[PDB]
């Protein structure tokens, strides 16, 4: 709600059929992870840990790369979106 | 082989062109201009018509000098040629003025390849979503207008006649169009391809054929603000909708259901539903 | 049909286009592959771009970029602000010879790299946007012989491949370099806002006029005790306000890195400057800044492959010289390949000269200097936690006139500084940082 | 306040350095610190030292910081 007000300002070409943020193992995010640093350090609120699993709202991804690096267990299959997709920064 | 001409329009990216309430204007500065998304389906159909029947597809745009980058993004689909109608004689044009320029733009294309067997436009541009250029272009040429195309069945290149599925409000309808026709493509026809590199690299080092108002031979004041009958006198953003009120609550388990139909009938628009007349008329 | 090129430069940032500028000016069929819609579409930078690494690339750079919208508000004043609870210690330096011999311009990188792509295109390079490189096509010798893309028929053949793709070294790890991924101490999460401030409040709050710019560097307790160097730059009709903090500090604080930008907007001083021009945010960005440097960089060379820019982790983030290092690294890689093209050898015997040019120039000497800089800043948490808020209350007490007889303000400052930290902590910390500055 | 800065201007009269070299040297040092010209940041940390220890010796800099310390008490 709060940061998706500011993500509305950015320009995107969303690739909804190709999620570039896949989580390799959902069970590592349930019992192996304690603090979930992918949620607390994502500048775009992409990751939200529900009890249904991890909700990865990849459409707002700013392609920074923090989630892949801050994740201690490596279970974020992180790619850039394809060419002409993802954030399209105007006056970046 | 057929001759296809795809009239595309460079449109600002209206997914990002948003309303700023505090300046009360469209914040469309910095937002790059793209193909009209109704025309990416027209270009993808034209590239399908090029790999199935070998139709020489041209793409034409009457726009600003910055609209040569939209004409290069159309060559990435695999198209043969792009044509730019770039002149500020054409600036501020309306639909009658655009169609008069586009009729004489395609008429010069007809002096190069032959009589145009098919004209593909989009259903609407998004800036000024009128959608009358496609209908207007079928009248200048005297071509069969198949508008709001959702499917393409038999595109018989031997009988010079194809079957489309036009969407109307009572339902879709199959139509045996007679070529030469002017189609008008919606979003639901196809999904545009991810372009390959040999066409995208060719799209980068491509220069669209620029034609001014002297190149076409048209009347010098039948195309701009003078050939425009209508005049846009004022553009103004809409209001901030209208604050509502929690008709029901989290207490009423269902008693909120008739309180919805209580407060539906206070609105004018429920006459328009075509299925809530037995609760409004009675 | 084979798409044949001489060099393929992956990435169209500062190091990608400066590498492609020298190859295209020297007559090489060089292709640039950028995964954005235009060059600059994925690039985040607050803006201070220094004109000397570009006057080595383009000696007529300030004439070509004056008419355009690439550059933005020539930087004549560089401030450093120590934000307190309510005060600020501005330590600026305005120089007026920077008005006619410029040192730096503020930029917006979608406006700069789109113009810089147009000069690289005029130089003779084919810039291919909307195209992400996935891996490298290899010959049976096992070396990088080109580039495969996400496009359907996408396989670009080249005698060399320049991996100028910035931070997130995804493509560097495919080339065998970067034997591990980035750990969250080699990078800093940098969250930036571009705020629309209408061209005359920019003149008023920065103390400038008429395409002359000022840069603020913000320190204080808005960064929650972590070493975050925020910034506040003057664009033409805008203000690019952002903040960057290390990932190790951000992970163990768990505070959502746009909140630091909200602590930076809602400071009493920044909310005084931009009063209600704070919430007309035009854009919200996020990126990473390489901060490991010398201890964390890859092998920057290989068989038919070079690595420039942030992909080689060449960033002096304490001086904010990353584009300074990137545009130079493109020039050193392109001059290495121009040696490689007259000899025809592209292996590690000739392409090791790029690593020799990288340490004979300023790029690796700035990395050796601030090598143990952020591990020094991580083992205090004092220089941005007590030290700005104490220097603000001391200088406020120094300027407050309340009938206190100036010896009892010279000792109330001493009772201020030797209460939040002992004198064995103050005199230690001045030279404990001296080892970080070398 | 008068006893504190009692011997303040006789201290300032017997230097003529704090407004004669000291501002113009702190300006050329901070300009060299912010100037980016491809100089590898050790050769700007020593060009500042070659700036400060050329207009006044180090026996004059470290003396003048506490010679004024007697003026500020
Ligand atoms: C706020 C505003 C309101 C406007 N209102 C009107 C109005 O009420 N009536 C009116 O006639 N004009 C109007 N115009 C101007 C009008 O858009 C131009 O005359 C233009 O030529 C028609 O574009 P359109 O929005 O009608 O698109 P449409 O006609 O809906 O576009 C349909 C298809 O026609 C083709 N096409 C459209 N424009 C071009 C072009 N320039 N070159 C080539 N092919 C093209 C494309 O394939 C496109 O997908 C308005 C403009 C603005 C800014
Ligand atoms: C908030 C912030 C502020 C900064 N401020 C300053 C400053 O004031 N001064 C300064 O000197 N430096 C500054 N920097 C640093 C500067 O942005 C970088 O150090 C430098 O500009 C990066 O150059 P690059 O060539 O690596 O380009 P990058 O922008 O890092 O990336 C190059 C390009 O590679 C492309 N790419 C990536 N992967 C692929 C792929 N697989 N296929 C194809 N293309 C790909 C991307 O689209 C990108 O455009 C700042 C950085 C940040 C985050
Ligand atoms: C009479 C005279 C002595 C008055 C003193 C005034 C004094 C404050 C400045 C001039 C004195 C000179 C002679 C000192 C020599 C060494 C100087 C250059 C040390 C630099 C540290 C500070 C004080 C710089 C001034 C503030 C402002 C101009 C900074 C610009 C903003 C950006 C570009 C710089 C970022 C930056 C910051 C924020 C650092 O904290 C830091 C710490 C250690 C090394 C480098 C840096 C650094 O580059
Ligand atoms: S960090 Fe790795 S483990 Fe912890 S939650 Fe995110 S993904 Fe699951
Ligand atoms: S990339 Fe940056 S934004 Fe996209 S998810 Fe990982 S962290 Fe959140």
């Amino acid at each position: 709600m709060r940061i998706e007000d500011k993500l509305y300002l950015n320009r995107y070409r969303t690739d909804e059929e190709n999620p570039h943020l896949k989580i390799k193992d959902e069970s590592i995010c349930a019992e192996k992870c304690s603090d979930r640093p992918c949620v607390s350090c994502c500048p775009a609120d992409v990751y939200e840990w529900t009890e249904s699993g991890m909700e990865v709202k990849f459409e707002g991804c700013l392609e920074c790369g923090t989630c892949r690096i801050v994740c201690p267990f490596g279970n974020i299959e992180w790619n850039y979106p394809r060419g002409n997709y993802g954030v399209l920064y105007k006056f970046g | 082989h057929a001759n296809v001409v795809v009239c595309i329009k460079q449109v600002p990216d209206t997914t990002n062109v948003r309303i700023d309430r505090k300046t009360n204007n469209l914040v469309r500065e910095g937002v790059p201009s793209i193909i009209n998304p109704d025309d990416e389906r027209a270009l993808e159909l034209a590239s399908q018509l090029k790999e199935k029947f070998g139709a020489t597809v041209y793409v034409i745009t009457m726009g600003p000098p910055q609209a040569k980058e939209a004409l290069k993004d159309a060559i990435a689909f695999g198209l043969d040629e792009a044509v730019h109608l770039s002149d500020r004689t054409f600036a501020g044009a309306d639909t009658l003025a655009t169609t008069y320029t586009l009729y004489w733009g395609i008429k010069k294309i007809e002096e190069r390849i032959g009589k145009i067997d098919l004209i593909l436009t989009g259903k609407q541009a998004v800036d000024g979503d009128t959608g009358q250029v496609g209908p207007g272009l079928a009248t200048r040429f005297g071509y069969a207008l198949g508008a709001y195309v959702v499917r393409i069945e038999e595109i018989d290149p031997e009988k010079k006649e194809m079957v489309i599925v036009r969407r109307l409000d009572q339902g879709f309808e199959k139509i045996r169009l007679k070529l030469p026709a002017v189609l008008t493509i919606t979003d639901e026809l196809n999904k545009p391809r991810y372009a390959d590199l040999p066409n995208l690299i060719r799209a980068i080092r491509y220069e669209p054929i620029v034609w001014t108002h002297k190149d076409l031979g048209l009347d010098p004041k039948k195309c701009g603000f003078f050939g425009s009958p209508t005049r846009v006198v004022s553009t103004n953003i809409p209001p901030a909708r209208k604050g509502g009120d929690i008709i029901s609550k989290n207490e009423d388990p269902e008693v909120a259901a008739e309180k919805l139909i209580e407060a539906l009938k206070k609105f004018e628009a429920v006459r328009l539903v075509e299925a809530l007349k037995p609760v409004l008329e009675g | 049909m084979k798409i044949e090129f001489d060099v393929v430069v992956v990435g169209a940032g500062p190091s990608g286009l400066s590498c492609a500028y020298v190859l295209a000016k020297n007559g090489l069929k060089v292709a640039v592959v950028e995964k954005g819609e235009y060059p600059g579409s994925k690039n985040v930078m607050g803006g201070v771009l220094y004109v000397h690494p570009l006057k080595e690339i383009m000696p007529d750079f300030l004439e070509k970029a004056a008419n355009s919208k690439a550059l933005e508000r020539n930087v004549i004043e560089q401030n450093l602000w120590l934000l307190g609870n309510e005060g600020v210690i501005k330590i600026g330096h305005r120089n007026v010879e920077w008005k006619e011999n410029p040192n730096a311009f503020t930029v917006l990188r979608a406006n700069f790299d789109r113009w810089f792509a147009q000069e690289v295109e005029k130089a003779g390079a084919l810039i291919i946007p909307k195209t992400k490189v996935e891996d490298f096509l290899r010959n049976e010798k096992g070396e990088i012989a080109g580039v495969v893309t996400s496009r359907p028929k996408g396989e670009i053949h080249s005698k060399a491949v320049v991996i100028a793709e910035g931070v997130n070294p995804i493509l560097t790890m495919k080339a065998g370099l970067r034997k591990e991924d980035l750990k969250p101490h080699m990078v800093a999460v940098a969250v930036k806002e571009v705020i629309s401030v209408p061209e005359d409040v920019v003149n008023r709050v920065f103390g400038v006029e008429g395409n002359d710019g000022a840069t603020i560097e913000l320190l204080g307790s808005w960064s929650e005790g972590m070493f975050g160097m925020g910034f506040l730059y003057a664009n033409r009709s805008s203000v690019s306000l952002g903040c960057g903090v290390l990932l190790e500090d951000l992970r163990k604080k768990k505070i959502k890195p746009y909140q630091l930008l909200e602590n930076l907007k809602n400071h009493p001083v920044i909310s005084d400057m931009l009063g209600e021009y704070r919430n007309n945010t035009m854009e919200y960005l996020a990126h990473l800044i390489p901060e490991g440097g010398y201890y964390a960089m890859p092998k920057v060379y290989g068989d038919r492959v070079l690595v420039c820019g942030d992909a080689a982790m060449l960033v002096n983030s304490i001086h904010r010289e990353g584009s300074n290092h990137a545009i130079t690294s493109g020039r050193l890689a392109a001059e290495t390949l121009l040696e490689a093209f007259e000899k025809g050898d592209f292996s590690e015997k000739i392409l090791k000269n790029y690593y020799l040019r990288l340490k004979e120039s300023f790029i690796l000497k700035d990395l050796e200097k601030y090598k143990d800089l952020m591990p020094t800043m991580e083992k205090n948490h004092q220089f941005v936690e007590i030290y700005p808020d104490l220097a603000n209350d001391a200088l406020k007490r120094f300027l407050q006139v309340d009938g206190t007889p100036k010896w009892d303000v010279q000792k109330q400052i001493a009772d201020m500084v030797l209460s939040r930290r002992s004198l064995i902590g103050i005199s230690l910390d001045l030279l404990r940082f001296w080892r970080a500055v070398r």
